[PDB]
Parts: C-alpha cells; structure tokens; sequence
C-alpha cells in the first residue's frame, strides 16, 4: 500500500515541522526577551531543548527507519542514535519533573522560595539534571552494557539493516524506572500537595469573601499531567511487559507507542509555555 | 495675610513687557536651523566618530 | 477680604487678555514651510544591567561618558557608558529615593527620596559630604547650580535653594499650590524653573527669588521639566497624555504635542542638542520621539520592560539614555 | 593600558558586593503602613516592634515595614511591596474629623482610592480594625445609632455564615461585622482576583497581630504564585 506509505510520510514530516517549529520558538522567546529570563524560566530552556534535539535528531531518522523498513547509516551511527533518543526522553521527562518541583516548592513555601532558589543554583540543577540523563544513556550504549544475549538479536547486531531496539532484564527495567517511573511518583506527590494547598486556599477565601460575588485548578491539573502520563505511560508499561515476557507483545505496537512518545514533545510547548507574556512575546515575533 | 502675597504677586508679575510670538517662533526657529549641524542625534554620525558603537 | 479677591480676579483677566494679544500667529503657522526630519531611527547601544530595583531618575556627567542612576535598592551605581562597567556604588539610609544629580565638576552626587534629607556624597576623596534637612517632604527632583550650592524641589510645595559648606537654606522659593515634581536648570544659573503637581509651572529667578512668570496651559499634573538648549524656552510633561512647549519671552504655550493613540501620561521629557528632537518617556511601555516644531512623532523608542521614569542627553547631545521601572537602564543613539 | 584592569577590578568586587545585596533584598518583604492618624496606627506599630521604619521577624523571615508621615503621589514608590496594611478606627463613626465629615467614612474613601489606584492593582492590602474595645462600648452603651450616621445599617443583617467572637453580645456583633462588610463590599466590588483583603478584628491589648500578619503575607505569596501558573 503505497498510499499508505505516503500518508505516514506526511504525518511524520508534519509532526516533525510542528516539533520544531514550537520549540525554536519557544527557545528564541526566551533567548530575544530578557523579560522571560527567570530562574524558573531556565528548566523550560532546558526543556525546549531537549525536545528540540530529539525532534531534529531521532524522529527524522526514526521516520526514515519506518518508510525504508531498513537502516541506511552505519552501525554505530545507530547505536548513537539510540543513546541521543534515551538521552533526549529522559533528559525531557526529567527536565518535567524539576519543573514539577520548583512549583511544588513554590507553593508549598512561600517565604523561603525566594532565597532557596537562585540563577546559580538553576545553572547547577540544570546542569545536574542533563549530566544524569546522559548517564542512563550514553554510558551503557557506548559501552555495550544493555546488549542483550538473544540469537537473533545478537545475530542482527552485526548485519547493517538490523538497528531496532533489544536489551535485556537489566538495563531496561533501570532505565525505565530512572527516566519515567520515579518523576512519574514525585510528580504525582507534588501534584497532590499543591492540589491540596490550592483547595485550602479556595475554601479560606470562600469563608472570607464567599457571600459577596476547584474547576480550573483542576483543568490544569489534568492538561499538565494528562497530556504526559497518556503519552508516556503506556510505552514504559509495555517496555516492561514484552522484556518481562517475550512474546507478551509484538513490535508494531512497541513502535507506535514510542512514537507517541516522541510526539509528546509536540505538546509540552502548549501546554507549559502558556502564560501571557509568552503570548504577547509569540504576537511580538509573529 | 495670603491673599497679600498672591494679590501683590499677580501685580508684579503682569508688569512685565511681552515679545510678539512671532519673533519668539522666528529665533527658535533660526536657533535650531543654525545648530543642527552639530547634532549627533538629529543627523547619523559615522561609525568612527560614534563612540558608543 | 473679598474686596482683594475681585482684584486678584482682574489681574488674571487682564495678564490672560496681554498674553492672547501678543499671541499674532502660532506657531505652527511659521514653521509650516518648513522641512520635517524624517523617520529618526535609534538602537539599543548598551544596556547596564545590576540595579536590584525600579530607576527612578539618572543624570549624565559633566563629560558624555558617566551616568549616576538611583534605584529602591538603597544604591546609587555610577556607570562608564563608554565601556558599560560600573565606577562606584553608594548605599543610602533610606531604601526608597526619588531623585540624583550629578555636579559639573564631577566630584559631588546628591541623592534625595521619601527621607526629606538631601544626601550629597564626595565621589572624589563615599561618605556622606552634608545631609541636608528642612525639608517638610519628598524630594521630587534636585539639581547643581555649582560644587557648592544646589536646587531641590520638595514635596512641601516649596523650592528651596541650599548651601552645601553652611548646610543651610539660603533662599526659599514658595507659591505653588501644589507638590513640585519636577525642576530643571538654565544654562545659567541666574533662572530655574519648577513645575508642580498643579496645573502651573512657574519660572524662578535666583538673583531675586521671587517667581517672575507662571503658565498653566495643562489640565493635569507636571511630572517633567527641561529647558530648551538656548534658554529661552522650555517644555513640560502631564499626566494628561500632553507635552507642552512655552516661550519665556512670549509668557505663553506655543505649541501642544498629543496624538489620539496615546492616553498615558508622560513621566520624563528633554530636550536633544540643538532642541530640533523632544524625547519624552511615556507612562507606557515605550518612548516617543517628538519634533520640536512640528509635533510630529519621527521616532519611537520600545524594548523597556516597564514604565520608563527618566530620560536624559549628554551635554555635548551625543546620545540618551532611559530609565524605565524595569531594572535596566538603556542608552540609545 | 592598566585603567580597563581597574574597571575591571572594580566592576568584580561590585558585582559580588551587589549578588550579596540582592540576595539579602530578596530574603526580606516589604510592608507599607498606610492608616489614619486618629486611627492609633502609632500604637499598632509599637506594638508590632521623615519616614519611620521598622524591623521586625518571625520564622527567621525578615518584614520591614514603613509608616509615612493630601493627594498622594508617594504611593507610586510602593509599586512593589508584599503588602499594605490599613489601619481603620472601628469606634471611628460618631466621631467626625476636624473641619465635617466621618472619620470612618473618611476611611472607606481613602480605601476606595487605594484599591483602584492604577499602580497598587496588585498589591493585595491587610484591613486592621483598630480599637475594638471603643466600638463595642459604643454600641453597647449610649445613644448613638449605626443607621441614623450610616443609612445602610437599618437593612443590613448579621449573616448566618457569620461567626461571632466567643462571648459576644449580638449587638456588637452586628455592628463591627457591618463596619467589616462594608470593607469588604469596597475590596470585591474591583478586582480581578490579583490582589484581596484581609479583614482583621484587633485590640492595643492584643498581642498576636504580627502572626496574623505572617499569615496573611504568606496566604499573599501562595496566592499571588497560585494565580501566576493558573491554579487559581
Ligand atoms: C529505541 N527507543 C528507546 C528504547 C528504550 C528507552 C526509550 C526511552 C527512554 C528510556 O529510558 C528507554 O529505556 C526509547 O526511546
């Protein structure tokens, strides 16, 4: 079905524009204006980065390995394809959960918010934060940690076409737990307390000024952690699920809800860079 | 009292002799039509004699 | 006691009805032939960055190159423009200031504020040199006659001329009716003037110290004052969205600069060398460039983050610098 | 030659000199006193401790307050303070300010101005009911009627979500609960949730006022941080 084919192409190439696009966007609203220049301001940089490299670097060559069913480049052309893919997820998801907890601390702290965190101290967390994606990332595909013993797989890891993903018990199930299930947790802890705080505050002002004349903090709640957990939430499930069991699942479906992963990053932009100044910096650009 | 002091001042300051306006429009007008080849601001200055680039 | 209230009335009528007969033709009428200067463009040189807090008022050195800007921080930071490094920083006793000058000579700074005290500090020697008080208020502005008299314009209604050495005040200048907020000094020192919150603005002279001539063309407040470079006229700024231009000579307002797109009053205006360009910095987000003759805006100057609150050219008219409610000052050319 | 070494130099130590600064100018809140004179605000700030400052701190947090002392047009330097607190004289409404009007209503214009100053849209203030002893004997005792000086008070109600003071007479009750409502019917009528009132029951023999006023500059910040990323 080479209309098929073709469809895919267009939607892969729209995704990819729109990726792009968003994010240097994003990245130049911050770099043009020094109004946007804020401490908590510095981990949207961050993010916008890292969803930038991974858009301009795996989902093109991961479209391609889709349309072409085989891998043109060289054999460790892929493995370095892999380890920026791993990098740039985990590095985003990570770069999520520091801006989950700077908000936490916002909120939850008024008073010592101020002092706690400084530009310094942004530049280190940032820095921080990118050096340990890299970790999970880097050190064990360069190193040929997360090669796994199966036949076939071992068998393919030599031939040029073969660069789909195989690991083992080990390096998967740390990875996944590193990049997704614990910002996953404490984003999900700092959620609820800042939940609980915004309530405590809406019941303090009803009490206060209720005769005279939770729906959004809601709302926002669910456009933060809605668009990332159904975006992430049923690749690393299945991760663990076909490396726990072999033939648990086939490969279309790993494909595809990876995929959807990477196409999370298309929302991130929307969904935190969002506040009026961005806008009114988006209106000043357009 | 205050009203002294305004009522004398509105007196005072009457008195004086007023120039006809179009004589004032003419030397403002004279005054920067003579000046305006030293401002730096009004006319692009050089690169080399711009201090600031 | 009423009887004397019918007089006051008379005289006004009859100074009104002096100033209309002198006035032949506005104007714009002369200026009509005429060339306009076109679009005037202007860039951000430089921008000096560190101030903690929202700048209030900024006064160029004697030369082109210093700058001394006063900020809610408690510091005043004098900058080298040629090179945008910071030269010296002074802290204050008082965390919330209004004003700054700096001397012809280059060696004294005064700094005033909500604290009624007059503070002047030796930059060639930081100490205190002399806090000087009597002052019933807040001191809007103030300015150096020389190394060792000053002007400032308190919130008491009253201008006051100092002594620095004897610490002071040798002449008081009153009659406003309401607070000053503004004062600006001739190219002599023999004539200043104030304009207060009130609709007046009213021309002082030393030598005597009794007010000389006294326009209200405005509707509203004055928040700026300059001369025009010869000293022969001089332009004020409202809260009304009107910057207005008088003659000394003429006693009356020449011409009026509006324009239906701003609203906003007007919080700094002077004069570019050779008077041709009126740069006033708008309560807006941006500055606007206004021909002097006429009233055309040839420029507009944008990119401050907030309310932009001083304005000032160099003596020798090489460029201007803003200082906006945002923490960064601002040197265009 | 060696002078660019100097500016250098110079800049350096002023740059840290001034990191140090803002660190420690971020660390502390501002606050502004802005209250009638009648109002005993001079008692209230002793009682918390040209232009009088005070220091004071709680939880290791650092709160500077001002008090300043016509039309004002000083109120633009206060663009950026954590709060302002008013100080109102409840016992205020027989007496009339000299040369005559209600000093309390002298008060609700002065709050009125305020809150819709263009440049204090943000800043939320903190209401204190000053000497409440005075109000409750006034309206306890004497001949002195709320409605015949504030015409509104004959139709007003004391509410039921209303909760009085323990041991309160109902009268008393009524009155400063309507002297509050009044307050606050002036603060919500404006506003599109930046900035908020806190009314505030107070006494010169009560001591606890400088932990309402932590409390309510925190309630300030979370709030203010809340709106910023829409939570609230
Ligand atoms: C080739 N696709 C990879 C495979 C495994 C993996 C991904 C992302 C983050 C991780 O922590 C992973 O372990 C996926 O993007």
């Amino acid at each position: 079905d080479e209309v098929w084919v073709v469809g895919m192409g267009i939607v892969m190439s729209l995704i990819v524009l729109a990726i792009v696009f968003g994010n240097v966007l994003v990245i130049t609203a911050i770099a043009k204006f020094e109004r946007l220049q804020t401490v908590t301001n510095y981990f949207i940089t961050s993010l916008a980065c890292a969803d930038l490299v991974m858009g301009l670097a795996v989902v093109p060559f991961g479209a391609a390995h889709i349309l072409t069913k085989t891998w043109t480049f060289g054999n460790f052309w892929c493995e370095f394809w892999t380890s920026i893919d791993v990098l740039c997820v985990t590095a985003s998801i990570e770069t999520l959960c520091v801006i989950a907890v700077d908000r936490y601390f916002a909120i939850t702290s008024p008073f010592k918010y101020q002092s706690l965190l400084t530009k310094n101290k942004a530049r280190v967390i940032i820095l921080m934060v990118w050096i340990v994606s890299g970790l999970t990332s880097f050190l064990p595909i360069q190193m040929h940690w997360y090669r796994a013993t199966h036949q076939e797989a071992i068998n393919c890891y030599a031939e040029e076409t073969c660069c789909d993903f195989f690991t083992n018990q080990a390096y998967a199930i740390a990875s996944s737990i590193v990049s997704f299930y614990v910002p996953l947790v404490i984003m999900v802890f700092v959620y609820s307390r800042v939940f609980q705080e915004a309530k405590r505050q809406l019941q303090k002002i009803d009490k206060s000024e209720g005769r005279f004349h939770e729906h959004k903090a809601l709302k926002t709640l669910g456009i933060i952690m809605g668009t990332f957990t159904l975006c992430w939430l049923p690749f690393f499930i299945v991760n663990i699920v076909h490396v726990i069991q072999d033939n648990l699942i086939r490969k279309e479906v790993y494909i595809l809800l990876n995929w959807i992963g990477y196409v999370n990053s298309g929302f991130n932009p929307l969904i935190y860079c969002r506040s009026p100044d961005f806008r009114i910096a988006f209106q000043e650009l357009l | 009292a205050q009203a002294r002091k305004l009522v004398e001042q509105l007196k005072m300051e009457a008195n004086i002799d007023r120039i006809k306006v179009s004589k004032a429009a003419a030397d403002l007008m004279a005054y920067c039509e003579a000046h305006a080849k030293e401002d730096p601001l009004l006319t692009p200055v050089p690169a080399s004699e711009n201090p600031f680039r | 006691l009423d009887q004397l209230r019918q007089e006051a009335e008379q005289l006004k009528n009859q100074i009104r009805d002096a100033r209309k007969a002198c006035a032949d033709a506005t104007l714009s009428q002369i200026t009509n032939n005429i060339d306009p200067v076109g679009r005037i463009q202007m860039r951000t040189r430089r921008t000096l960055r560190g101030h903690l807090a929202k700048i209030y008022a900024m006064h160029w050195g004697t030369d082109s190159r210093l700058l001394v800007s006063a900020s809610q921080d408690g510091k005043l930071i004098i900058w080298d423009s040629y090179t945008t490094n910071k030269v010296h920083a002074i802290p204050l006793r008082s965390s919330w200031v209004m004003t700054c000058a700096y001397a012809p000579s280059g060696n004294y700074v005064a700094c005033g504020g909500l604290d009624n005290i007059c503070s002047i500090y030796n930059l060639k020697t930081v100490r205190v040199s002399r806090e000087l008080a009597g002052h019933t208020g807040y001191l809007s502005c103030c300015r150096f006659l020389d190394d060792n008299q000053i002007v400032t314009s308190s919130g008491d209604t009253t201008c006051a001329l100092w002594d620095i050495e004897t610490g002071q005040q040798t002449t008081t200048f009153t009659g406003h009716t309401g607070d000053v907020m503004s004062l600006s000094l001739a190219p002599d020192t023999r004539l200043f003037v104030s304009g207060a919150c009130d609709a007046s603005a009213k021309l002082w002279d030393v030598r005597e110290g009794m007010c000389r001539q006294t326009f209200t063309g405005h509707e509203s407040d004055i928040n700026a004052i300059c001369f025009f470079p010869n000293g022969n006229a001089f332009a004020t700024g409202s809260d009304d969205a009107t910057c207005r231009l008088f003659d000394l000579r003429a006693d009356q307002e020449l011409m009026t600069y509006s324009h239906d797109n701003i609203i906003c009053g007007i919080t700094s205006v002077s004069f570019s060398k050779s008077g041709r360009l009126l740069l006033a910095g708008y309560d807006d987000f941006n500055c606007n460039v206004w021909d002097a003759l006429k009233a055309d805006r040839a420029g507009v100057l944008a990119g401050h983050d907030n309310r932009v609150s001083c304005l000032g050219v160099t003596d020798d008219g090489m460029a201007v610098a803003t200082g906006s409610w945002d923490s960064f000052l601002k040197i265009w050319n | 030659r060696n002078e660019e070494k100097a500016q250098r130099e110079a800049n350096k130590k002023i740059e840290k000199q001034l990191q140090k600064d803002k660190q420690v100018y971020r660390a502390t809140h501002r606050l502004l006193l802005l209250g009638a004179g009648e109002s005993g605000k001079s008692t209230i700030v002793k009682q918390m401790r040209g232009i009088f400052e005070t220091k004071f701190q709680v939880d290791k947090v650092n709160f500077h307050m001002f008090d300043v002392g016509e039309r004002r047009k000083w109120i633009q330097c206060f663009n950026d303070v954590t709060a302002i607190i008013f100080v109102v004289a409840s016992s205020s409404y027989n007496m009339v300010i000299r040369e005559q009007t209600n000093r309390l209503q002298e008060a609700l214009n002065l709050f009125k101005s305020i809150w819709n100053n263009r440049w204090l849209r943000t800043i939320s203030v903190i209401l204190f009911l000053n000497k409440q002893d005075l109000l409750a004997e006034k309206v306890l005792a004497g001949k002195s009627k709320i409605e015949d000086y504030f015409p509104e008070f004959a139709r007003y109600t004391t509410p039921e979500d209303a909760t009085p003071e323990p041991g309160e007479d109902p009268r008393v009750t009524r009155a400063k609960y309507f002297i509050r409502d009044e307050f606050l019917r002036i603060s919500t009528a404006s506003g599109d949730g930046r900035h908020y009132c806190y009314p505030h029951f107070t006494c010169a023999v009560d001591t606890e006022n400088i932990r309402r006023v932590f409390n309510d500059c925190r309630d300030i910040i979370q709030r203010m941080h809340l709106r910023q990323y829409e939570l609230l």
